[PDB]
């Protein structure tokens, strides 16, 4: 604005933004299918208690006593 | 004092199972041993390393089972243990091995040390109170009431003519042949 006042061939009267006045899932919905939560902290609770033994379940390529299983101890 | 014993009914390829006097072997499920066969992963997946029953029939080619019973001559003693822990267990005896006496079969003329291991197990693993083990071929013939009687009988793997009268004695004419349905 100073400087509006200041410059002589600064004409004014201009809406200086000159704008166009701009004015303003089914998967679930199949005959099949079932989504389910499986209430993660309900089943979590109930899978956690479940201890799980391990030993060594070593297996790339890995030879002698061909047969093998992970989680090999009892908890 | 003696207790109430188990007619435990073996044999080459099914066991019977149950207490003195009753009319049904309440435990009944075939001779076998399974474990088994896959890498085991997530929790809740069933140790234990060796699974018989609804187990077995719930994973038949997940379990590797084993058939020890050479024409009903075992060989894992071991495994026999295990089989009768089964039955031990909560599942079919509930009870000890010193709770009960003991009843089981006895196919003819198995070699005598199958019967000492199993004595071994029996009354120093287990410890058996009372027991005593004979032919199959016997008992059958109280169930019929005969004591005149050739006993035709086959088990799994086994097949044996067996010509008796009145418990006697007589091997020479008793035979068996250690084949069949297996
Ligand atoms: N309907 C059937 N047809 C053929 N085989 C059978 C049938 N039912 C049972 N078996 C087989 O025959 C065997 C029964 O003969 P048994 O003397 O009881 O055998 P085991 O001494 O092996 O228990 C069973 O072990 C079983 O595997």
């Amino acid at each position: 604005d100073p400087k509006y006042a200041d410059l002589p061939g600064i004409a004014r009267n201009e809406p200086d933004v000159y704008e166009t006045s701009d004015l303003p899932q089914e998967e679930l919905t199949s005959t099949s299918v079932e989504h389910i939560i499986v209430n993660p902290n309900a089943a979590y609770d109930k899978f956690k208690d479940k201890r799980v033994g391990t030993k060594g379940l070593d297996f790339s390529d890995r030879i002698g006593k061909t047969k093998r299983t992970g989680y090999e101890s009892g908890e | 004092i003696a207790n109430q014993p188990v007619v435990i009914d073996n044999g080459s390829g099914v066991i019977k199972a149950g207490f003195a006097g009753d009319q049904i072997p309440k435990y009944c499920f075939p001779n076998y041993v399974g474990r088994p066969k896959h890498v085991r992963v997530m929790a809740g997946a069933l140790e234990g390393d060796i699974f018989i029953g609804p187990k077995a029939e719930e994973h038949r080619g997940l379990l590797s089972i084993r058939y020890p019973m050479e024409h009903g001559i075992v060989k894992d003693w071991n495994d026999m243990e295990r089989i009768w822990q089964y039955v031990y267990s909560k599942d079919q005896l509930q009870t000890f091995s010193e709770e009960h006496p003991v009843l089981l079969t006895e196919a003819p003329l198995n070699p005598r040390k199958n019967r000492e291991r199993a004595a071994e197990v029996f009354f120093e693993t287990f410890n058996v109170p009372a027991l005593f083990i004979s032919m199959q071929a016997v008992l059958s013939l109280y169930a019929t009431g005969r004591t005149t009687g050739v006993v035709l009988d086959s088990g799994d793997g086994v097949t044996h003519a067996v010509p008796i009268y009145e418990g006697f004695a007589m091997p020479h004419s008793i035979m068996r042949i250690d084949i069949a349905g297996r």
